[PDB]
């Protein structure tokens, strides 16, 4: 069992630079055969891993030359030079000189955008839902960069810290972007008893919350 | 072209067995190596088991013993017999085919869903979103679908039978009480719905679940 070691777990790179993934084996990966079957692998949100080379340098039909793999022993290296959005995802390293053959633990490639505030959309709950007794109301913050941001509830005023879901999707290809989803769940008769729903973004692009609401009132 | 199919994957209970398949088909089969390889939930890859050419087979500790890696030659189609399930056999599966002499996983299907749990398969259930009260902001809606309650994974989202492709966002499902919670969102101009329409196809293959939810304009 030779522990592959992949560092970073994440990495930054704005688009035109060069990146560099380390993949580091606990025993040589040479065999007695002369060779080292050292990999590396791309997996794309959504997707199957791809090879993209083996044997420490050999590039798979069809991967560009911006691709480059190199090292020995137990250190080896992965560059991508030219980065293009399309190379976002997370990149993998194997060995096959020993068996079990390993993966490394991943590293996952972030494209660097300019800062994006987040598009708010807020939603109550569908009649449908109400019918069978429960009521979610569901806000989305869409296209936003950097990944981190954050959440907050309010019913009538009041910040609502228990019954939320939050979920982000991987780094999009298209935009660079992120975009992420925030549900409220209640009962139905909790909902019923109360007027203003709200949702607070707060982002790095703003010292202030964007918000988005509705009144039951209101039609 | 070389292809591979996986299929079989669903839910099992603690210590039960499973057999996944995989169809293979434009390339000669007997020829080259063939592997399962799992990733878990954390993300994480591991080779599961191979059998090459001249027919021995290979596995790891973790899975030796209970797990039996198979192939017909006449019909192109890799096995995985699975036996003993535990909860950390959880995982997507896929199969893969060599490049040459043991060289590289050149070649790797969509993968199959394999669930081992107690719980009970539970249906999703769709909900439409749309906004409480139409004003302002620019000219282009956004519309959802909130797919609550269900199990296991996966579930599969498209709108308009997949020919609304652009502006849509669908967030990774979350767990909580044994039950997985997902949604997705649809960005169109106003000029558009709700007199063009805007449907949200849910599919959820583990309870045979398939609907098609037709997003409306609230009432009062
Ligand atoms: C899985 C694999 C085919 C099976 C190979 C594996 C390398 C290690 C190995 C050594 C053996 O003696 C049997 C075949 C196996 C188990 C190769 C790594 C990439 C390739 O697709």
């Amino acid at each position: 069992d030779v522990v592959v070691t992949q560092t970073p777990l994440s990495l930054p790179v704005s688009l035109g630079d060069q990146a560099s993934i380390s993949c580091r084996s606990s025993q040589s990966i040479v065999h007695s055969n002369g060779n080292s079957y050292l990999e590396w692998y791309l997996q794309k949100p959504g997707q199957s891993p791809k090879l993209l080379i083996y044997k420490v340098s050999n590039r798979f039909s069809g991967v560009p030359d911006r691709f480059s793999g190199s090292g020995s022993g137990t250190d080896f290296t992965l560059k991508i030079s030219r980065v293009e959005a399309e190379d976002l995802g997370v990149y993998y390293c194997f060995q096959g000189s020993h068996v079990p053959p390993t993966f490394g633990g991943g590293t996952k490639l972030e494209i660097k955008r300019a800062d994006a505030a987040p598009t708010v959309s807020i939603f109550p709950p569908s009649s449908e839902q109400l019918t069978s007794g429960g009521a979610s109301v569901v806000c989305f913050l869409n296209n936003f960069y950097p990944k981190d941001i954050n959440v907050k509830w309010k019913i009538d005023g009041s910040e609502r810290q228990n019954g939320v879901l939050n979920s982000w999707t991987d780094q999009d290809s298209k935009d660079s972007t992120y975009s992420m989803s925030s549900t409220l769940t209640l009962t139905k008769d909790e909902y019923e008893r109360h007027n203003s729903y709200t949702c607070e973004a707060t982002h790095k692009t703003s010292t202030s919350p964007i918000v988005k609401s509705f009144n039951r009132n209101e039609c | 072209e070389v292809k591979l199919v996986e299929s079989g994957g669903g839910l099992v209970k603690p210590g039960g067995s499973l057999k996944l398949s995989c169809a293979a088909s434009g390339f000669t089969f007997s020829t080259y190596a063939l592997s399962w390889v799992r990733q878990t939930a954390d993300k994480r890859l591991e080779w599961v088991a191979s059998i090459v050419s001249g027919g021995n087979t290979y596995y790891s500790g973790s899975v030796k013993g209970r797990f039996t890696i198979s192939r017909d030659i006449a019909r192109n189609i890799l096995y995985l017999q699975m036996s003993s399930l535990r909860s950390e056999d959880t995982a997507m599966y896929y199969c893969a085919r060599e490049y040459y002499g043991y060289v590289g996983l050149a070649y790797w299907g969509q993968g199959t869903l394999v669930t081992v749990s107690a719980a009970k398969t539970t249906p999703p259930s769709v909900y439409p979103l749309a906004p409480g009260s139409a004003a302002q902001t620019n000219s282009m809606v956004t519309l959802g679908c909130l797919v609550k309650g269900y199990f296991p994974e996966p579930v599969t989202v498209t709108w308009n039978s997949g020919s609304l492709s652009s502006g849509v966002h669908t967030f990774p499902a979350v767990l909580q009480s044994d039950l997985y919670t997902l949604s997705s969102s649809v960005t169109v101009p106003s000029s558009t719905w709700p007199s063009e329409t805007v449907t949200c196809n849910v599919a959820h293959p583990a309870s045979s679940t398939k609907v098609d939810k037709k997003i409306v304009p609230r009432d009062c």
